[PDB]
């Protein structure tokens, strides 16, 4: 019974670990996108200025 | 079990058949396109045991079965096995009686007419469907994604169709039909895992490698940087549990497999690669079209889920593209499922209600009707 | 092996290259405009094996080569491959060092000037030819056909030019240039053979389809009637044998490929077809010119070999033309080769011996001289 | 005692090791790939008696030894035992110290990389060989057979490789490696002989069944017709004299055991046989390659030493192959020895002098170098 609960609890660990890994992969994907977007938001803010400068010029 | 005569939607790939009813945002279940057969002689009496197993049955009892797929790069060549897959899908799991529902099937626009004619024939002649439509996968991902324009790149299990659409129109001279998909990537991985000391040949082994790829692999934004690193350090290895308690670790093979999509030469294929075929589909379109397709590089199907692929494809096209042009990938979560989803949306559109082939039209017109009514 | 320092004549198209010596009746050798390169990793040691193969070598060893054509819709973009084609043509088959013989090369007048400048340059700067002359293919077509006046219909593998000439003079405002040619007709055939269940995508396969077209295709005088017949009976099907013993049976695709010349929408081209443009080239000329052009519609180059083409073109121009007027097509057996013949005729005319650029006038003026001395 | 500082060649398979000098005719000696060890308690003293026996020593004293094979399925798993086989091979029969002689070893391209790394490492670190090379058994088979083009069907002791080679190039994606070989045929025969009343379980018994197979079995060009008579009459039985004076005979089992090569399911393998793998290797090659591979199926290695195999294979591939096409088989008397023969040919070619890894290159790079320089 404990083993059956263990198997299910382990299954939950696996399902939850599954989700953990999936979220981790999504976390990293999103975080990697965050980072590329941090780079883009800054490059874009810089472009906001390069373009603003092209307008000023 | 449905309370309305909603159209049924089934996306029949070389991998899995996604199926459910029109109006939902997901299939009820995914039915691997597999029919299994025992490869051993029975010894015990009173064991039941059938000549064949289908879909999830085929995978669940796979330890003693040889498993085969009826679909070859998008075309069904084994119709007996697809009738079993379709029957199981409707009869046991979707809890559907096609006799009372229109059915929408999907297909690459570039496949032989024999497949679209035969799919139309089986739903009308074997399943007695009141109506049919076979839809284009470029179209279906675009509906699911909320787009009318873009290059649709499937990179699926079977085929990559590379089809540019503008304002809902096909631009056929710019289409790059490509004989490269996940089924080839899997075979490549089996050969490089053999190099590591793990030989994968038989069905159980083939299904394990497909599972390894699905859980461990990525394309890499920059292949050479990952290559050099993974080949130099264990910090890039990822483990996988084999069903018997043994384990395998995978290093640069983790990306060398997916890389074949960008480098087809890895499996002996003569091809531009998915980033060049995508590029050429943009490039071959008219000059006033190019800007809209550059901004709408549209994902479809699986493998588009690999880490680094949405960023890599955008970079690879940008590197080939003219300046000024803004290049963007549309990579929605409706990934690996967008073709089925598009089928749900399409089947349900008021503007599509007259696009359905009815049973009476089919019987009078014959099977060639799919050429005049669908595409 | 030639007994005189006559001009070398080479008609280098996007398909084939016709090479020989001026004053003769036919090219001495015909090569494809192809340079082949191995796409596989060598396994055995001491096997020889070239880095690149040229012309007939490229096709002969093609089983493991990717085959590239240096010419893109009539313009040479790959001059590394063309100097190999020229060196092979001159050194191995014509058995001549161009240093001892003047050379005539050919191109349409609307071909970017960069190509005729470079053709002049390759012979002077790489082969040290004592003199050069880049000829108009339409000029050569009319000499070969026995005309000074007429319409030159020259759809090739690259582009279609469509040019009226009267009393030896061009009427350039009446040239109807189209991006419609045999390479596109071949692409359409590959798509429709795919519709029939035979998918051809690799170099070997692309060459097979091109070969299928050359041997099986035709246009027919009446397209609607040929279409309706093919759709009704197996009597219009024709077989083709493939290199490995496979056999393909082809039906209306046999004329739907060629049909694109009249129906350019099949390949995504914005055009009314070759008969509209042949007709317009006559129409854009003065009415005292038109009568002679209508009566002297002259075919040259290839694709003119499709049975039913001389009659369909004469009928379509007649249908578009005013009544009373007599419309006639000249479609000589010296087809597909007549431009080479015209080259031989022009190079050897006494009235043309002052038209040659010497390696002196060229060196003093530079590459742009071709624009002032040739066309 | 040798008249040249030549290379040494050793075909170290999972069965036997063929060893001799490069540039000679054949191997000077052929050893079992066996290291034997006593399984009994000694009673007499001053009897000599080794801790381990190698090659022919292992078989000569086998009455009380357990015999182990350091190589399985094409790969060395016990490097210590192969060093022992080699010390004996080189110093006792070839009468050479590898310290002064470059040495060539062999493998299949799809064996784990560890095989090539340990073969290279043992010879450089325990023998101090001045140079090493690891060769492709398929290449060596092609040199011995007089081919540069064909499918090499090596049918060895532990693995069948099945690789297409064209004009000296590999077509690696088309390799159909099969987990069926001569060692499995022996175990199959032991089980069927048990059904006939002759059980074999220990090493002495296992070595004899392999000897029975080698002398009594054949494959038959047509197994069904062969069975119709072999299963009906004792006139088709053949007797073998066992070491202890007992006599064992084999009837239709005489060809049904070898038949496994055309029926892998007999040993629990998920495969249709060698002719299916031969055919698919041809199928995965380009259409302009296939014609030459159909005409050049090459048998090499042992287990091809079964009467009826050249004809059995021609029928079995012809049955799968397109009509019109000629299917041909190369099966020289240099069977089972052809890999060694190819080894001598390759090691001694002038074109191969730069293919060797020198000791200096090895010491600087380490054993992973074999993976980068040999092939």
């Amino acid at each position: 019974i404990i083993e059956s609960d263990l198997e299910r609890a382990e299954e939950r660990a696996e399902l939850s670990e599954g989700k953990c890994a999936e979220l981790e992969e999504e976390l990293k994907t999103v975080t990697n996108n965050l980072k590329s977007l941090e780079a883009q938001a800054e490059k874009y803010s810089q472009k906001e200025d390069r373009y603003e400068e092209e307008i000023k010029v | 079990d449905e309370d309305e005569t909603t159209a049924l939607v089934c996306d029949n790939g070389s991998g899995l058949v996604k199926a459910g009813f029109a109006g939902d945002d997901a299939p009820r279940a995914v039915f691997p396109s597999i029919v299994g057969r025992p490869r051993h002689q029975g010894v015990m009496v009173g064991m039941g045991q059938k000549d064949s197993y289908v879909g999830d049955e085929a995978q669940s009892k796979r330890g003693i079965l040889t498993l085969k797929y009826p679909i070859e790069h998008g075309i069904i060549t084994n119709w007996d096995d697809m009738e079993k897959i379709w029957h199981h899908t409707f009869y046991n799991e979707l809890r559907v009686a096609p006799e009372e529902h229109p059915t929408l099937l999907t297909e690459a626009p570039l496949n032989p007419k024999a497949n679209r004619e035969k799919m139309t024939q089986i739903m009308f002649e074997t399943f007695n469907v009141p109506a049919m439509y076979v839809a284009i996968q470029a179209v279906l991902s675009l509906y699911a994604s909320g787009r009318t324009t873009g290059i649709v790149l499937d990179s699926g299990d079977g085929v990559t169709h590379n089809v540019p659409i503008y304002e809902g129109y096909a631009l056929p001279h710019a289409i790059m039909r490509l004989d490269l998909a996940g089924r080839d990537l899997t075979d490549y991985l089996m050969k490089i895992l053999t190099e590591r000391g793990y030989s994968f040949v038989t069905t159980a082994e083939r299904e394990i490698v497909r599972d390894i790829k699905e859980k461990l692999c990525y394309v890499a934004l920059d292949f050479e940087n990952e290559m050099a690193t993974a080949a130099s350090s264990s910090s890039l290895e990822k483990s996988y549990e084999l069903p018997d308690g043994q384990v395998i670790t995978i290093g640069n093979e983790r990306f060398r497999c997916p890389e074949t999509l960008f480098q087809p030469s890895f499996i002996g294929m003569e091809s531009a690669g998915i980033h060049e075929t995508t590029y050429n589909s943009i490039m071959k379109c008219d000059i006033d079209i190019r800007k809209d397709l550059y901004a709408n590089n549209v994902m479809s199907g699986g493998t588009t889920m690999y880490p680094g692929i949405a960023d890599r494809m955008q970079k690879e096209i940008t590197a080939l593209a003219p300046s000024t042009m803004k290049i963007k990938i549309i990579a929605p979560p409706e990934r690996k499922y967008s073709v089925w989803i598009g089928g749900s949306i399409l089947a349900s559109l008021s503007t599509f209600q007259q696009m359905w082939i009815t049973k009476q039209e089919y019987d009078e017109a014959g099977p060639s009707i799919v050429h005049r009514k669908c595409f």
